[PDB]
């Protein structure tokens, strides 16, 4: 359902946006 | 984030209560224990205001009010939906105002200045306390105190004034309106004088205290001076707050008829002209 | 403060910055996903007013 | 994240946190008092009981 | 944004963000409270209780 | 949402539109007043007590710090506010104090004797080192021994020779002379001889009539001994704004540092 | 210039460890309290909700969370 | 947390906790007074007096 | 426009933009709340649920 | 600053004060709970729902 | 009148500004696209008032 | 706890305690006056006068 | 008009123009909201939906 | 009376000013064209009031 | 008027004219809104739509 | 029922946290 | 703490003070005795209200 898609997308954003994962993209 | 000369004065000590634990600055603000308690009372009171906004479904700063309990409630604790939130916010506001004034006492001690500012603020706080406690004590219940709404406390002022028919004629109201008008008049005069002395026409030098003295001597025959204008200003604003105390504590408790009838009761019958 | 932030100082500030921002971001995303699975935030074309779906005896705050 | 204590005083952040905790704790308790299900003082029945 | 703190004070930014997010979290929890569907304190039923089909969000449903 | 000719449409009426215009003007006026506020102490400087450097862009710029204001003075000088001598005075100000903690916003505890530290309530600004004159180039702040034309009014106590007592009641000194402001026609300072002469700001002096009928000056700020450490005048018969500011700052220092207790709370 | 008390990097790490452990113990105690509250009365409404008016007979007085004091 | 008082001033922490607990005791006693079940000053009956079965807590009771 | 910071303070610009966008996010969310069609907190039905043709935006439809 | 032994004394005083208050307040809450348990059951503990309709309820 | 910033400082501020502006811009465009697909912001000539398309029992706040 | 006065001012502690206890004695006496059962100034009867058994405090009494 | 920046502060002009255009965007969105035809938040039908011929803007139409 | 900016500083300010002014101008022109095609801003002589063109049952906020 | 800037401050004049024309554009768009003929937001018909002849402006028409 | 459970839990916590026993586990 | 008056100054002040206080005291005692003989200040057990002793037609302000 649409709500299931929203919840899955939010969870995926939380996983990808988690510091241990988002910090893998640091470019200094 | 700190004034060019600020660090020169940012020293420890001067606390009434708080020691060195709360004796610090967050950005520009000095904190102190009374700053901590002022933030507590302010934020908790605003959260109770938001709670009333939630339960009343009134998410408008203008339409939202925390009204005191009903008159039949007396001094009893009210349900939060029946004036209890107003009682909580009254405690919060008294605490926040007292904590703010005491933090200003701390700041005045730290700067070595007199406590005149927290004293004047405490005069305003005394109005609030005597209005929200003295009027309930006089009239027998929290319901006689004004509510907490941006616009709705104006409605309370309207209705309490019209309870005595024509509130303009109230002696304390007449004196206090004269005092507010005199305070704005004197603030206009004083700001204008200081700016006139320090901002003459372009190309003119900054004038002196002699200039401002002779300006008001030429203007109205009297110049109150540098010290006198600030003493008179503190006096005018304070006295208007005391007049507010007397007005809010007398309309109803000490005259339940019209203030027009109050004036008729004594002034026309003064025997020097009642014949 | 007689000198500005070094690249090292600014980098160690930004490490904590990114940790805090992205931890709050992910925890908020999880919280919002939980609240969305609880009750989806956005109504469908049918809406989600009780008055439009519940029987008459189900009181609604509108 | 420990380096935040180089940025901010741990004592000041502790004071702000304790202040915030007191504020929100009292706010939540009063909010529950405003509710019907969670007002332990009023003691209203729960919907699971079908009072 | 790793160079932002060379220019903008991080203490100001972090404190202001924490204060604004405290205010905003209050505002949003109160916004849920203001909503009948989302006021978890009152616990009103969701309209999904009384509808057999999934309402959707972007679903092009019709009466 | 009806049209309300000629008073608007829906809520797009001129009650609200004059409201919006006046709030725009009031916002501009608050911005103007804030810019005027930023004529002293700005641009801001971060706290040097900081484990991190200073950000390149400083706070206090949302209303921009205005271009420095030019004041033309009676003596022919054209000063620019903020006055850079004051700013450099603040930059190079001897602290005689250390931060209590290593973070910004930490208070400064003076290292040694805080009465002589000129820190906190004892701090003073850089001011003019030439004595201020009236509009007629007369010494503005002058002792009554020089300005014989100025006299204490009959109804008021003439405290020349009156005892000056400190915080603990000890005899700080005796009033040698009274310094008056020619323009303000007020007592500015009491010259207090100590058994050397110091100055005592009028607002730091309580002219109290003892039950003896004898008038004295009670100085709550400092003690009798600390009267010996009041900043002296470079010239005995004249005081510059800098010396006024130093003396007032010394007594303000006493308000917090004269005795160990007065810097401490009731309950710490 | 030099602060009286200094807060070293190792002292910062030690405080951060202590504060993180304290925060997590505090959160664990608060979570046990929330578990007790939930077992008492769950605070996330189900699909049917938990308004007392929706389940109790009309002889049971149910008062809505929202009040009619400000009909705005 | 033995060394906490080495860093955080215990004296003002205790003074502030005493003030806050005076306020909290007043608030909590007032909450009890506002409660009919718990207002000892009014002395209202408990609902347990008039119910045959134990109401319990977490009891999962049913009508 | 990298030269704008030669003349315009970036801290002022960024701080003012963040404050104005906080205010404007609040204002725009409240504008949606005021709208029946867009108030997600109240969850009113969409008119497209009740019309069997696409309303369009620029479709040039007629009654 | 606070010395090691001074922090020791402060620690014993703090432990004594907090634990004495905590235990006295736990006994106080236990007594108030035994008197009238704080948290209502699913049936609630409102008088109006259980009293025989002539017992007045302030609620 | 001049902020005192060098060309390097201006350029790194501008990199950060372009990042923030365009990231916010794209995230907001995606959010507005999602909200527009949920309910198109702009009514057609028919409008989208519920009173004009829904039956009488569908309550409308308008 | 004899060492508290090496850290906390006993003079202001005792003064604050005496002030708070004057205020609390007034508040508690006013609480008793407010209570109909405990107002000795009005002297209302105790319900135990009309009860035919001991109500108890923790006694599990039933109607 | 580059020479305008020799006499008129560009920072003043740009900051004031951004402030005024925030003001003016609010003003004009308010004007649209205040118009039934243009209130997208309420979504009223356009009169063109019920008209047959194009109303025009400068077209000389008669009843 | 003079800002003190050099000709080069004024020209770079002006190129930024032109870019910003004309970008805003063109984006606003496109936005106003889109809103005008959505609903022409100016009524014809017949007007665009719903009361004058919609049937009686179509409610108008006037 | 090119010598006017020898005697009248141009930045003062231009800023004042821009402020005044902002206020006047507001007030004049408002005067249009105040007119039924000219309120485009309300969109009332023009009287020319109903009369079969050109009213004119300076044309010496008669009833 | 469970009211006695809460009372017993609070009493046990009070006994354990009392200084004469709280210090034994210092 | 002290007024500084000598013993003889205090003695003559006291002579005047005794003179004034006792002259006022005796004059007041004579005045109060005269007013008491005129109408005794304190009513008996019967009181001295007119309404309790005077006929009905004797108006009383009580
Ligand atoms: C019912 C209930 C509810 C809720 C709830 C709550 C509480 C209680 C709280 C909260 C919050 C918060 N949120 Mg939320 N919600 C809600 C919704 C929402 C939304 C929508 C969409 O709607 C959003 C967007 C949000 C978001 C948020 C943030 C901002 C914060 C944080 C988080 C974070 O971190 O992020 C993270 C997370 C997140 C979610 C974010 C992200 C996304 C992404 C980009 C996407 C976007 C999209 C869009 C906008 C479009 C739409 C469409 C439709 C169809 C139309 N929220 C509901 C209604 N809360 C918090 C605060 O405030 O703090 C400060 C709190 O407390
Ligand atoms: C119908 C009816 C009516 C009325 C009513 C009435 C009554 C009942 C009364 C009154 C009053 C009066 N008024 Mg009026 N009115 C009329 C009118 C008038 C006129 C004309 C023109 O016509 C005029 C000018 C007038 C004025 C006046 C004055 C004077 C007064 C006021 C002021 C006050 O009070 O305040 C006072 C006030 C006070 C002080 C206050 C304080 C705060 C606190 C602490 C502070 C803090 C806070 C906070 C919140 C914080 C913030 C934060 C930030 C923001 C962050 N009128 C009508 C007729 N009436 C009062 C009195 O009396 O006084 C005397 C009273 O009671
Ligand atoms: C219902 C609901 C709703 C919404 C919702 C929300 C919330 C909640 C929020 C928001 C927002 C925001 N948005 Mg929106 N919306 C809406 C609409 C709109 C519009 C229209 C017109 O329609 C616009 C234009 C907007 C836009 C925006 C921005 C500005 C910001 C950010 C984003 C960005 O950045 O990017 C993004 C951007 C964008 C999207 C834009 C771009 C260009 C474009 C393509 C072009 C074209 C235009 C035009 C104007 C024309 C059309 C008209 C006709 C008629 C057709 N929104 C609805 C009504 N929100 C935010 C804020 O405010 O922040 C502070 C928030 O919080
Ligand atoms: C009707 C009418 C009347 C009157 C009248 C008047 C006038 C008009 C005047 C006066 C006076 C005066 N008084 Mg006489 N009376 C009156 C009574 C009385 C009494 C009572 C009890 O009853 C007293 C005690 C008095 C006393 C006095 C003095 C305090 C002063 C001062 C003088 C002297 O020194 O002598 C002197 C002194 C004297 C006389 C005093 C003596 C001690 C004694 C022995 C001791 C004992 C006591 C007691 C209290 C007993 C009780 C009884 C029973 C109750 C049974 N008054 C009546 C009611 N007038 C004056 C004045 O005030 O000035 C300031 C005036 O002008
Ligand atoms: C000689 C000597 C001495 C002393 C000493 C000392 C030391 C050393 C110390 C102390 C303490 C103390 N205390 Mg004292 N004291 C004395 C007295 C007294 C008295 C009388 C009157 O007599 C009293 C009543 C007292 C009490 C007290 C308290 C306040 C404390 C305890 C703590 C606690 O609480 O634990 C325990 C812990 C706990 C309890 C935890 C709690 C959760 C939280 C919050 C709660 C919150 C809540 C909320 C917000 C919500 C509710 C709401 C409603 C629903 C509405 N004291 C003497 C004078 N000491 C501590 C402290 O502070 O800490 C830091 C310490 O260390
Ligand atoms: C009716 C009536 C009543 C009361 C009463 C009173 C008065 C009058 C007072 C008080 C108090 C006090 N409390 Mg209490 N209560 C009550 C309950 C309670 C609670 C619940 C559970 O709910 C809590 C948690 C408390 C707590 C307390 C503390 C905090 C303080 C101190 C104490 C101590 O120290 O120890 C003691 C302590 C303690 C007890 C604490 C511990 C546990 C742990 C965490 C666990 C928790 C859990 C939870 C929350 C969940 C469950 C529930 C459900 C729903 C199932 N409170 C009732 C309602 N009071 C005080 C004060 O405020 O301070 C100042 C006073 O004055
Ligand atoms: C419904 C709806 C609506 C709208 C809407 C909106 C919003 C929401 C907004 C806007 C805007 C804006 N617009 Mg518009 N509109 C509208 C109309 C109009 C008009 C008319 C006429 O009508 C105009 C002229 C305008 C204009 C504009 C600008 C000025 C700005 C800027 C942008 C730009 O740049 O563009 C760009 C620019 C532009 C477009 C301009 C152009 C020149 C041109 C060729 C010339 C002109 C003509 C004329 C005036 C004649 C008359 C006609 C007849 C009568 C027939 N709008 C509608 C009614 N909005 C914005 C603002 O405000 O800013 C801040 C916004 O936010
Ligand atoms: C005769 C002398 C006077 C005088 C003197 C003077 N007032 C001072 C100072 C001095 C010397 C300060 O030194 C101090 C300061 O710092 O700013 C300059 C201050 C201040 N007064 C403020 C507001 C002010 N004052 C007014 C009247 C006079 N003020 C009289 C005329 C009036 C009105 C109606 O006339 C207003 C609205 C704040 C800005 C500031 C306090 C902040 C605070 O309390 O913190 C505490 C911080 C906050 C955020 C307080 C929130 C507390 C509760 C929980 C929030 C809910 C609010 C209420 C329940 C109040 C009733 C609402 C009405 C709608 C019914
Ligand atoms: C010397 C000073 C000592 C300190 C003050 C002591 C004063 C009160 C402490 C009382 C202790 C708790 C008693 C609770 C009793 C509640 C039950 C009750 O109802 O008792 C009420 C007691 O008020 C009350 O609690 C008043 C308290 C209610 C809280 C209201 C909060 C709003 C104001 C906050 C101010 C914060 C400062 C009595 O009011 P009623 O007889 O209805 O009035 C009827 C009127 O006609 C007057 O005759
Ligand atoms: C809104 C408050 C008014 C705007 C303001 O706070 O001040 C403005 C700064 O805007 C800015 O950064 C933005 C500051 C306000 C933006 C956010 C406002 C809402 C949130 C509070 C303008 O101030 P100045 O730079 O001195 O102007 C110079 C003038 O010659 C031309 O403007």
């Amino acid at each position: 359902g649409d709500a299931g898609i929203v919840v899955a997308v939010l969870v995926i954003l939380a996983i990808l946006g988690w510091p241990n994962i988002s910090s893998t993209l640091r470019r200094w | 984030a700190m004034l060019d000369f600020e660090r020169k004065y940012r020293v420890r000590g001067g606390t009434l209560l708080g020691g060195d634990l709360f004796d610090f600055w967050v950005g520009p603000f000095y904190v102190g224990f009374f700053g901590v308690t002022a933030i507590f009372c302010a934020v908790f009171g605003f959260l109770m205001i938001g709670l009333k906004a939630a339960i009343s479904e009134t998410w408008s700063i203008f339409q939202l009010v925390l009204a005191p309990p009903n008159l039949e409630n007396g001094f009893a604790l009210a349900p939060l939906d029946e004036g209890g939130l107003w009682q909580i916010v009254t405690a919060c506001a008294i605490g926040a105002f007292v904590s703010w004034a005491l933090r200003e006492v701390e700041i005045s001690r730290k700067l070595g200045i007199g406590y005149h500012i927290p004293f004047a603020f405490g005069v305003a706080i005394s109005f609030f306390v005597l209005a929200q406690l003295g009027r309930p004590l006089l009239l027998g219940g929290w319901g006689h105190a004004f509510p907490y709404g941006i616009i709705a406390h104006l409605d309370w002022v309207n209705n309490v004034g019209y309870q005595n028919l024509h509130y303009h004629y109230h002696w304390a109201h007449m004196l206090g309106c004269s005092l507010f008008f005199a305070t704005s008049f004197a603030l206009a005069l004083h700001g204008g004088l200081i700016l006139s002395v320090t901002n003459p026409k372009k190309g003119e030098v900054v004038k002196t205290a002699e200039h401002e003295n002779t300006f008001f001597r030429d203007f109205v025959g009297y110049s109150i001076g540098s010290l006198g204008i600030h003493r008179l200003g503190l006096a005018l604003a304070l006295s208007t707050s005391i007049s507010c105390i007397f007005g809010i504590l007398t309309t109803g408790p000490f005259w339940s008829r019209g203030w027009p009838e109050w004036w008729y009761t004594w002034w026309p019958q003064i025997p020097i002209w009642n014949w | 403060i007689r000198t500005g932030l070094t690249d090292e100082e600014c980098q160690e500030i930004h490490e904590m910055n990114m940790l805090g921002m992205h931890a709050y971001w992910s925890i908020g995303l999880i919280a919002n996903a939980l609240a969305y699975a609880w009750r989806p935030f956005h109504q469908g074309r049918a809406g989600n007013r009780l008055e439009d779906h519940a029987p008459d005896y189900v009181r609604s705050a509108l | 994240m420990w380096r935040i204590w180089k940025v901010f005083d741990p004592r000041r952040i502790l004071i702000a946190t304790a202040l915030w905790l007191i504020i929100i704790s009292l706010t939540i308790h009063v909010i529950l008092m405003t509710t019907e299900r969670f007002n332990w003082l009023q003691g209203a029945p729960a919907a699971e009981y079908y009072s | 944004m790793w160079k932002l703190w060379k220019f903008v004070d991080f203490r100001m930014t972090a404190v202001g963000f924490h204060l604004f997010f405290a205010l905003l979290a209050f505002a949003v929890h109160f916004a849920c409270i203001s909503s009948e569907r989302f006021n978890w304190l009152e616990g009103a039923p969701a309209a999904e209780y009384y509808m057999d089909e999934d309402p959707g969000i972007w679903k092009r449903t019709s009466y | 949402m009806e049209a309300f000719y000629p008073m608007g449409i829906a809520r797009f009426d001129w009650g609200i539109w004059a409201v919006i215009f006046f709030f725009v003007f009031l916002a501009g006026l608050i911005v103007y007043c804030r810019r005027e506020d930023k004529r002293e102490g700005y641009p801001l400087i971060s706290d040097p007590n900081d484990k991190y450097g200073a950000p390149r862009l400083v706070s206090g710029t949302i209303p921009r710090v205005p271009k420095p204001k030019t004041f033309l003075l009676r003596d022919g000088r054209t000063i620019q506010v903020p006055r850079q001598e004051k700013v450099e005075w603040d930059r190079n100000y001897k602290l005689e104090a250390q931060p209590t903690a290593p973070w910004p916003g930490s208070p400064l505890e003076p290292i040694g004797n805080p009465m002589k530290a000129a820190i906190g309530p004892g701090a003073y600004a850089k001011r003019e080192d030439k004595p201020e004159l009236t509009w007629h180039n007369k010494q503005k702040i002058v002792p009554m021994r020089i300005a014989t034309e100025y006299y204490v009014v009959e109804d008021d106590p003439d405290l020349r020779g009156a005892p000056v007592v400190g915080l603990c009641g000890g005899q700080g000194g005796r009033v040698r002379d009274i310094w008056v402001d020619r323009s303000e026609c007020r007592i500015m300072y009491y010259e207090v001889e100590i058994s050397d002469s110091v100055l005592l700001p009028q607002c730091f002096a309580r002219e109290t009539r003892r039950m003896d009928g004898v008038w004295e000056i009670r100085v709550n700020s400092i003690t009798a001994e600390q009267f010996r450490d009041v900043p002296r005048l470079s010239n005995p018969d004249q005081i510059t704004p800098q010396e006024e500011d130093m003396v007032c700052a010394y007594y303000g220092a006493g308000t917090l540092y004269a005795v160990p207790g007065r810097t401490e709370p009731f309950l710490p | 210039i030099r602060p009286l008390r200094d807060f070293t990097d190792e002292e910062a790490q030690e405080f951060h460890q202590a504060a993180v452990q304290s925060f997590f113990l505090y959160v664990a105690v608060a979570f046990v309290a929330h578990l007790l509250v939930w077992a008492w009365r769950p605070f996330w409404p189900p699909e049917q909700g938990y308004r007392l008016e929706d389940f109790a007979p009309e002889e049971i007085r149910t008062d809505s969370f929202y009040s009619d004091f400000l009909p705005t």
